[PDB]
C-alpha cells in the first residue's frame, strides 16, 4: 500500500522534475524587460514599434525577449516594483519638453535607482520626443531654462556627438537632460548596476537594436561581477 | 462644507482616542511580567524543497499538514509533499507574476493571484487527468495581492485598488465588495470561525471586516509604515501585523487598541510575513534581513533565530497542528523548520 | 460633490467604529493568557515532539 | 496613527516671505526622509523639495531651486519650510508628505493623488 | 642520449663485426703480436718492441675520440700481461676524461634541489585544492555552470599533482640494475598519465579561456548548451592525442621506458598543447581589449588600479606566464627552469586563492555559515 | 621535452639519469676488464 503510493509519487516527481528541467533552459535563456514610463511619454508607440500587465514576445539573434508594459495599475508603485527585481532590465521611457513632467520623471528614476532591492537591476533609459523638444526650444519659449536653472550656465560636453541638422541649443538641452540622469545615476556610485541613456525619436527602428546591445552589456557586466573582474 | 466635516472627523477621532485611553486599564507587558519565560528555542531544518526557478513570493499550508502550495514569479505553481520532498503538482501559470496562492480546506481548489489582476482557480479533482483553469476572475483594477479560501464556492481576495472582494466561485461574480481602505491592501487573514477577517494594508491601518455585513467594524492605526502581512491568533479574538517599520504589533479586537509592539534596535529591516503557532505562545515573523525571528508573545522577547535563507524571507506559514514551519524566500528555496 | 460625499462616508464610518462594545484590557489579556496556557502542552513548537512520533524527523 | 498637520499659508503678496510648519505626530520622526508636494489649481501633483533622515542630503525642484529652505527639527518634531522671493505662479495647495519606509533613500509614490502618508494640506495664494 | 640497452646492443654488434673481420686476416699471420678482440677495440698486428696507440672507438658516446689507448708488444710475440694476474695490460686513460662525471654530479644535485622545490609546490597545490573542492562542493548555492567548470579545473589540478607524485615514485622504483654478460607497463602508464594530466590541465585552462571569452565577446552566450561540448573537448581531445602518441611510441620505438624523448614522436602531443596555449593567449589579448573597453566606457586612478588588479588576476587565470617564460630569451637555463617550475607548481595554489580564498561570493558564504554556526 | 617546462624537467632528468647509469656501468665494465 505505502510502497505503491511511494512509487506513483516518485514517478510523478520524476515527470515534474523533467518538466522543470526542460523549462529551466527556457527561463534562463529568455531575458525580461520592464517597460516603465510616464503617461505623457509615448510608450504606446514603443509597444507598437518594438488586463493589468501587457506582454510583447520577440527574439533578436536567436535571443528571446519578453517586454512587459504596465497597463491599468494604480499610481502607487512602491510594492509591485519589488517583484520586478528578477527581470534582466528596466527600460524607463520619459518625455522631454502644463504640469511639469521632467522633475517627476527624475524623482521616479531616483526612486528606482536608490531602491535596496533594485541595486542589481539595470535601467535602460529612453528620452522620447526629441523632435518635440527641438520644436519647443526653436520656438523661443525657455521652458527648460525656467524649469531648470542650471541649463543657462551649462556647456555642451566635448565628448558628446551632435547629430547633423540639429541646432546647438537642441543638443545642449538633450545632453543637459542626459547629464541630469547621469548625475542621479552617479550620485550613489555603487557600480553594481549601470544606467545607459539613449535618445530615441518618435518613429525609429533602432530602439530594438539599442535594447539588444544594452542587454548584452548588462549580462556581460553581471558576469564580470561574478568573475570579480569588475 | 469641507470644514464642518473634517473638524467633525477630527472630533470623532479624538473621541475614539479618549475612549481608548479610558479603557486602557493596564498593559499586557505588566501583567505578563509574572509569566515563566519560554527561553531559547532551537528549530532544526528537517526538509528543503528545491523545485522553483525564480523567487518564491508566497505560500499557504494545507489543512491536513501534508501538502503545501508555493507560487513563484517564473510562472510555476507547485504543490509539495512536505514529508517526502516530492512535487505532487506542477502548474504552469498563464501570467508569470503571481503574488499569492491559497489552498482550499477541502483541498479541491488552488487559487493564485498576481499583477495580471486575475485570480486563477484550479481544480485538483482532475477528471480529465490534467490540471486546468477552473475559473479566472477579473474584477480588480489594482494589482492582486492576497486570496484565501473560505470554502469551495466562496473566496475572499485582496487587491491593490483599496478594495477587498468576496467572490462566488460558482457564479464567477463578486458576492460583495469592501471599500474602506485609502492604501494598497497587502494581505488578509481569515479567522477560524470565518465570521470575520482582517486586512493589512499600505495605509498604516488594519481593518476588521464583516463578511455578511460588508463594512469594517474596527480600524487599527498603530503602525508607522506599510503593513506587509497580517495573521490571526488561534482563538480569533486578536491579530498580529508585520510592517515595514521593523515592528510587529499585536492588536486585540475587544480592547480596540494595540496590545503589544515587538521591536529590536539592531533590526531596522522590514517585515514580510507573520504567523502564530497552534497555541499562540510563539509568534513567527519573517524579516527582511535574511532571517526569521521567533518571538515570545507574552514576554515580548526573541525566543529564536532561523537564519536559513540567504535572501529575504518573503513568506512564512505554520501548519494547523503546529508540527512544522515553512519559510519561502527569494533565493528559490523552501525551508521546513521543526 | 464627490469630496463632501467621501467626507460624509468617513464620518459615518467613524460613527460606526466608535459605537462598539469594549471589554477591559486586563480581562481580555487574561483570556489570551488562559488560551496560551491551556494549549501550551499540545503545541509542537513550544514543546518538542519526540523523534519517533515526529513525522519529519 | 500617522498624522501630518500643515500650518501657515494664506493670501500673500509676491516678492514677500512666508514660513510653513509640519507637525508630525504618530511615528519615530528621526528615521524618515520627508518631502513637500504641491498642487496647482487645475493641475497635477508635482514634487517641491525634500530632506533626508539626518538632514545632510537636500534637493529641490529646479523651478524653486535656491528659493526655498527646508529644515527638519527632530528635537521638537516639526518640518519647517521657508519661502522667500515669491512668484505669482507659486500659488498651490501644499502637502507635507512622508516617504513610506524607514532608513530608505527611495520615495517611490510620494507624488500620487491617493497617497495616504501626506497631510491634508494648506492653501497658499500669491495674487497682486 | 644513447640508451644503456642500446649501448649493449652496439657492443654486441661490434663484437660480431670484429669476429667477422678476424676471418679475413687471421689466416695469413705474422711474427708480430697477434691481433685480438678484448670486448672494446679490435687491436692491430703489434710491432715488436713498439707501443701501439689505437684511437678510442667511435661507437661509444662517453669516450674521447681524440685519445689513444696504449698497449705494448714484447719481443716474444704476445701482448703484455699484468703483474698482478693473468690480465692483458693496457692504458685507457686518454679515453675517459674526468670532467664529465663532475658535470654530471653538479647537474644531478641541481635536479635533486629542483625536484624538492616542485614536490613542495605540488604538495601545497594539492592541499589547498582539496580544501577548495570541499568548500565549493559543500555549498549548495555555489553550484553553477561557471563553478562547475572551475571544479573541473580543480579536479584536473589535483589529478595532475597526484600524477606527478605517482609518476615520480613509480618511475624511480622501476629503474633497477640491468646487466648482461624496466620494460614493464607501470613505467609507461606513469608517463602516459603525466603527459595526459599535463594536457588535461592545459586544455582545462583553455576551456576556461574559451568560456570567459565567450561570455565577454559573444552575445548572450549560453551556459548549459556548450557545457557538454566543453567537457567533451577537455576529457576527449587530450585522450585522443595522448592515445595516438601512445600507439605511435609503442609502434615506432618501444624503448625501455617512455621517459626518454624522441624528436619526431614528441610533436604529436607538443603541437596541439602549444596550439592551445597560443589560442589561449589570443583569447587573453581579446579579453584584455574588450575588458579595457568596458573600463573606458564606465576617478581615473581607480580605473587604472582596477585595470592593473584585473590584469594581474587575468594573467594568472589565462596562463600568460606560459608564453612569457617559453618565449623568454647553462646557469641561465637552470634559473629559467626554476622560475618555470615554481610558477607551474604554484599556479594551482594561485588559482585556488583567486577563485576560493579571494572570491567575494565564497568568502560571503563562509562568513554567513560561520555566523549561522555561532548563533546556533 | 623541448617546449613544455615540466616535461622538459622530467625528460632532461631522465636523460641525465640514463647517461649516469650508462657511464657508471661502462666504468665498472672497464674496471672488470682492466
Ligand atoms: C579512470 C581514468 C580514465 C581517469 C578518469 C577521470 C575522470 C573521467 C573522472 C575522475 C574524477 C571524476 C570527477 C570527480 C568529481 C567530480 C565533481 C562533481 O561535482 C562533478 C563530476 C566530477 C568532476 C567527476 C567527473 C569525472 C571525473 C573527472
Ligand atoms: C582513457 C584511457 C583509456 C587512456 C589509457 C591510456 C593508456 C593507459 C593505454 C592506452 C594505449 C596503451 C598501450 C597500447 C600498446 C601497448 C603495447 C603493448 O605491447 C604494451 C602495452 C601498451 C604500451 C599499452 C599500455 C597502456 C596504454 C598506454
Ligand atoms: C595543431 C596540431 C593538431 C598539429 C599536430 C601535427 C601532428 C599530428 C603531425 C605533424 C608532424 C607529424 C610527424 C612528422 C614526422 C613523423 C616521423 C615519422 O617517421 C613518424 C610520424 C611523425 C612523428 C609524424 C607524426 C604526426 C605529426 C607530429
Ligand atoms: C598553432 C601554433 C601556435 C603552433 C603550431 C605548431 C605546429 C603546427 C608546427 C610548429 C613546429 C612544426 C614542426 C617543426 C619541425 C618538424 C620536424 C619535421 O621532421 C616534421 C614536421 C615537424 C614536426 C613540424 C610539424 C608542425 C609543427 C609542430
Ligand atoms: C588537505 C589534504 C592534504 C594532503 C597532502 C598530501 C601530500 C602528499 C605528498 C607526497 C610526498 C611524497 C614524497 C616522497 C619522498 C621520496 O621520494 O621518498
Ligand atoms: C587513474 C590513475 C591511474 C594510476 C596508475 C598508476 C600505476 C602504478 C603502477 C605501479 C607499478 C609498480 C611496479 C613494482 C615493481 C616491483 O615489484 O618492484
Ligand atoms: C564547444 C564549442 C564552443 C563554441 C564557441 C563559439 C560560439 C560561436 C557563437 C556564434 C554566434 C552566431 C550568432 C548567429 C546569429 C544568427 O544569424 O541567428
Ligand atoms: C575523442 C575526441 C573528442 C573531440 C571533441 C571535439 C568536440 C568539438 C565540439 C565543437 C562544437 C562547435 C559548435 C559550434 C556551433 C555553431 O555553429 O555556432
Ligand atoms: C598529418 C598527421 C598524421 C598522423 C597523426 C598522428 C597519429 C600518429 C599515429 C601513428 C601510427 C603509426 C602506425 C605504423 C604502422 C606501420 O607499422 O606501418
Ligand atoms: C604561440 C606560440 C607559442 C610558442 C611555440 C614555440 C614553438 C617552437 C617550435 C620549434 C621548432 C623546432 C623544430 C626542430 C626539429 C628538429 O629536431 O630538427
Amino acid at each position: 500500500d505505502q510502497r505503491n503510493e511511494e512509487k506513483a509519487q516518485r514517478e510523478a516527481n520524476k515527470k515534474i522534475e523533467k518538466q522543470l528541467q526542460k523549462d529551466k533552459q527556457v527561463y534562463r535563456a529568455t531575458h525580461r524587460l520592464l517597460l516603465l514610463g510616464a503617461g505623457e511619454s509615448g510608450k504606446n508607440t514603443i509597444v507598437k514599434q518594438m488586463s493589468g500587465i501587457f506582454e510583447t514576445k520577440f527574439q533578436v539573434d536567436k535571443v528571446n525577449f519578453h517586454m512587459f508594459d504596465v497597463g491599468a495599475q494604480r499610481d502607487e508603485r512602491r510594492k509591485w516594483i519589488q517583484c520586478f527585481n528578477d527581470v534582466t532590465a528596466i527600460i524607463f521611457v520619459v518625455a522631454s519638453s502644463q504640469t511639469n513632467r521632467l522633475q517627476a520623471a527624475l524623482k521616479l528614476f531616483d526612486s528606482i535607482w536608490n531602491n535596496k532591492w533594485l541595486r542589481d537591476t539595470s535601467v535602460i533609459l529612453f528620452l522620447n520626443k526629441q523632435d518635440l523638444l527641438a520644436e519647443k526650444v526653436l520656438a523661443g519659449k525657455s521652458k527648460i531654462e525656467d524649469y531648470f536653472p542650471e541649463f543657462a550656465r551649462y556647456t555642451t560636453p566635448e565628448d558628446a556627438t551632435p547629430e547633423p541638422g540639429e541646432d546647438p541649443r537642441v543638443t545642449r538641452a538633450k545632453y543637459f537632460i542626459r547629464d541630469e540622469f547621469l548625475r542621479i545615476s552617479t550620485a550613489s556610485g555603487d557600480g553594481r548596476h549601470y544606467c545607459y541613456p539613449h535618445f530615441t525619436c518618435a518613429v525609429d527602428t533602432e530602439n530594438i537594436r539599442r535594447v539588444f546591445n544594452d542587454c548584452r552589456d548588462i549580462i556581460q557586466r553581471m558576469h564580470l561581477r561574478q568573475y570579480e573582474l569588475l | 462644507e469641507l470644514d464642518q466635516l473634517r473638524q467633525e472627523a477630527e472630533q470623532l477621532k479624538n473621541q475614539i482616542r479618549d475612549a481608548r485611553k479610558a479603557c486602557a486599564d493596564a498593559t499586557l507587558s505588566q501583567i505578563t511580567n509574572n509569566i515563566d519565560p519560554v527561553g531559547r528555542i532551537q528549530m532544526r531544518t528537517r526538509r528543503t524543497l528545491r523545485g522553483h526557478l525564480a523567487k518564491i513570493y508566497a505560500m499557504h499550508w494545507g489543512t491536513d499538514s501534508r501538502l503545501l502550495v508555493s507560487a513563484s514569479q517564473d510562472g510555476k505553481l507547485i504543490i509539495w509533499d512536505s514529508y517526502t520532498t516530492n512535487k505532487v503538482h506542477a502548474i504552469p501559470l498563464r501570467s508569470s507574476w503571481v503574488m499569492t496562492c491559497a489552498y482550499a480546506p477541502s483541498g479541491n481548489y488552488v487559487a493564485c493571484g498576481g499583477l495580471d489582476n486575475i485570480c486563477s482557480i484550479y481544480n485538483l479533482k482532475t477528471r480529465e487527468g490534467n490540471v486546468r483553469v477552473s475559473r479566472e476572475l477579473a474584477g480588480h483594477t489594482g494589482y492582486l495581492s492576497c486570496c484565501r479560501f473560505l470554502d469551495d464556492n466562496q473566496i475572499v481576495t485582496s487587491s491593490g485598488d483599496t478594495t477587498c472582494a468576496l467572490w462566488d466561485i460558482e457564479t464567477g461574480q463578486q458576492t460583495t465588495t469592501f471599500t474602506g481602505h485609502t492604501g494598497d491592501v497587502m494581505s488578509l487573514s481569515l479567522a477560524p470561525d470565518t465570521r470575520l477577517f482582517v486586512s493589512g494594508a499600505c495605509d498604516a491601518s488594519a481593518k476588521l471586516w464583516d463578511v455578511r455585513e460588508g463594512m469594517c467594524r474596527q480600524t487599527f492605526t498603530g503602525h508607522e509604515s506599510d503593513i506587509n502581512a497580517i495573521c490571526f491568533f488561534p482563538n480569533g479574538n486578536a491579530f498580529a501585523t508585520g510592517s515595514d517599520d521593523a515592528t510587529c504589533r499585536l492588536f486585540d479586537l475587544r480592547a480596540d487598541q494595540e496590545l503589544m509592539t515587538y521591536s529590536h534596535d539592531n533590526i531596522i529591516c522590514g517585515i514580510t510575513s507573520v504567523s502564530f503557532s497552534k497555541s499562540g505562545r510563539l509568534l513567527l515573523a519573517g524579516y527582511d534581513d535574511f532571517n526569521c525571528n521567533v518571538w515570545d508573545a507574552l514576554k515580548a522577547d526573541r525566543a529564536g533565530v532561523l537564519a536559513g535563507h540567504d535572501n529575504r524571507v518573503s513568506c512564512l506559514g505554520v501548519t494547523d497542528d503546529g508540527m512544522a514551519v515553512a519559510t519561502g524566500s527569494w533565493d528559490s528555496f523552501l525551508k521546513i523548520w521543526n | 460633490t464627490a469630496s463632501i460625499a467621501q467626507a460624509r462616508k468617513l464620518v459615518e464610518q467613524l460613527k460606526m467604529e466608535a459605537n462598539i462594545d469594549r471589554i477591559k484590557v486586563s480581562k481580555a489579556a487574561a483570556d489570551l493568557m488562559a488560551y496560551c496556557e491551556a494549549h501550551a502542552k499540545e503545541d509542537p513548537l513550544l514543546t518538542p515532539v519526540p523523534a519517533s512520533e515526529n513525522p519529519f524527523r | 496613527q500617522v498624522q501630518l498637520q500643515e500650518s501657515g499659508g494664506g493670501l500673500v503678496q509676491p516678492g514677500g516671505s512666508l514660513r510653513l510648519s509640519c507637525a508630525a505626530s504618530g511615528f519615530t520622526f528621526s528615521n524618515y526622509k520627508m518631502n513637500w508636494v504641491r498642487q496647482a489649481p487645475g493641475k497635477g501633483l508635482e514634487w517641491v523639495s525634500d530632506i533626508s533622515q539626518s538632514g545632510a542630503s537636500i534637493s529641490y525642484t529646479g523651478s524653486v531651486k535656491g528659493r526655498f529652505t527646508i529644515s527638519r527639527d527632530n528635537a521638537k518634531n516639526t518640518l519647517y519650510l521657508q519661502m522667500n522671493s515669491l512668484k505669482p505662479e507659486d500659488t498651490a495647495v501644499y502637502y507635507c508628505a512622508r516617504c513610506p519606509a524607514p532608513f530608505t533613500r527611495d520615495c517611490f509614490d510620494v507624488t500620487s493623488t491617493t497617497y495616504a502618508y501626506r497631510g491634508q494640506g494648506t492653501q497658499v495664494t500669491v495674487s497682486s | 642520449t644513447i640508451t644503456i640497452e642500446e649501448q649493449i646492443v652496439l657492443v654486441l654488434k661490434a663484437k660480431v663485426q670484429c669476429e667477422l673481420n678476424i676471418t679475413a686476416q687471421l689466416q695469413e699471420g705474422e711474427g708480430n703480436c697477434f691481433p685480438e678482440w678484448d670486448g672494446l677495440i679490435c687491436w692491430p698486428r703489434g710491432t715488436v718492441g713498439k707501443i701501439s696507440a689505437v684511437p678510442c672507438p667511435p661507437y661509444i658516446y662517453d669516450f674521447n675520440h681524440k685519445g689513444v689507448a696504449f698497449r705494448h708488444c714484447n719481443p716474444n710475440g704476445t701482448w703484455d700481461f699484468m703483474h698482478s694476474l693473468n690480465k692483458t695490460w693496457a692504458n685507457y686513460s686518454d679515453c675517459l676524461r674526468f670532467l664529465q662525471p663532475d658535470i654530471s654530479i653538479g647537474k644531478q644535485e641541481f635536479f635533486e634541489r629542483l625536484y624538492v622545490m616542485y614536490t613542495v609546490g605540488y604538495s601545497i597545490s594539492f592541499g589547498s585544492l582539496a580544501v577548495a573542492i570541499l568548500i565549493i562542493g559543500y555549498f549548495r548555492r555555489l553550484h553553477c555552470t561557471r563553478n562547475y567548470i572551475h571544479m573541473h579545473l580543480f579536479v584536473s589540478f589535483m589529478l595532475r599533482a597526484t600524477s606527478i607524485f605517482v609518476k615520480d615514485r613509480v618511475v624511480h622504483a622501476h629503474i633497477g640494475v640491468k646487466e648482461l654478460e624496466s620494460q614493464y607497463i607501470g613505467c609507461k602508464i606513469a608517463v602516459v598519465m603525466f603527459i595526459y594530466f599535463l594536457a588535461t590541465n592545459y586544455y582545462w585552462i583553455l576551456v576556461e579561456g574559451l568560456y570567459l571569452h565567450n561570455l565577454i565577446f559573444v552575445a548572450f552566450f549560453s551556459d548549459t548548451k556548450y557545457l557538454w561540448g566543453f567537457i567533451l573537448i577537455g576529457w576527449g581531445f587530450p585522450a585522443a592525442f595522448v592515445a595516438a602518441w601512445a600507439v605511435a611510441r609503442a609502434t615506432l620505438a618501444d624503448a625501455r621506458c617512455w621517459e626518454l624523448s624522441a624528436g619526431d614522436i614528441k610533436w604529436i602531443y607538443q603541437a596541439p598543447i602549444l596550439a592551445a596555449i597560443g589560442l589561449n593567449f589570443i583569447l587573453f589579448l581579446n579579453t584584455v581589449r574588450v575588458l579595457a573597453t568596458k573600463i573606458w566606457e564606465t576617478d581615473t586612478r581607480k580605473q587604472y588600479r582596477k585595470l592593473a588588479k584585473s590584469t594581474l588576476v587575468l594573467v594568472l587565470v589565462f596562463g600568460v606566464h606560459y608564453i612569457v617564460f617559453v618565449c623568454l630569451p647553462g646557469l641561465g637555463w637552470e634559473i629559467r627552469m626554476h622560475c618555470e617550475l615554481f610558477f607551474n607548481s604554484f599556479q594551482g595554489f594561485f588559482v585556488s586563492i583567486i577563485y576560493c580564498y579571494c572570491n567575494g561570493e565564497v568568502q560571503a558564504e563562509v562568513k554567513k555559515m560561520w555566523s549561522r554556526w555561532n548563533l546556533s | 621535452s623541448l617546449a613544455l617546462a615540466d616535461d622538459a624537467a622530467f625528460r632532461e632528468r631522465a636523460r641525465l639519469l640514463a647517461a649516469l647509469e650508462r657511464r657508471h656501468w661502462l666504468n665498472s665494465y672497464m674496471h672488470k676488464l682492466l
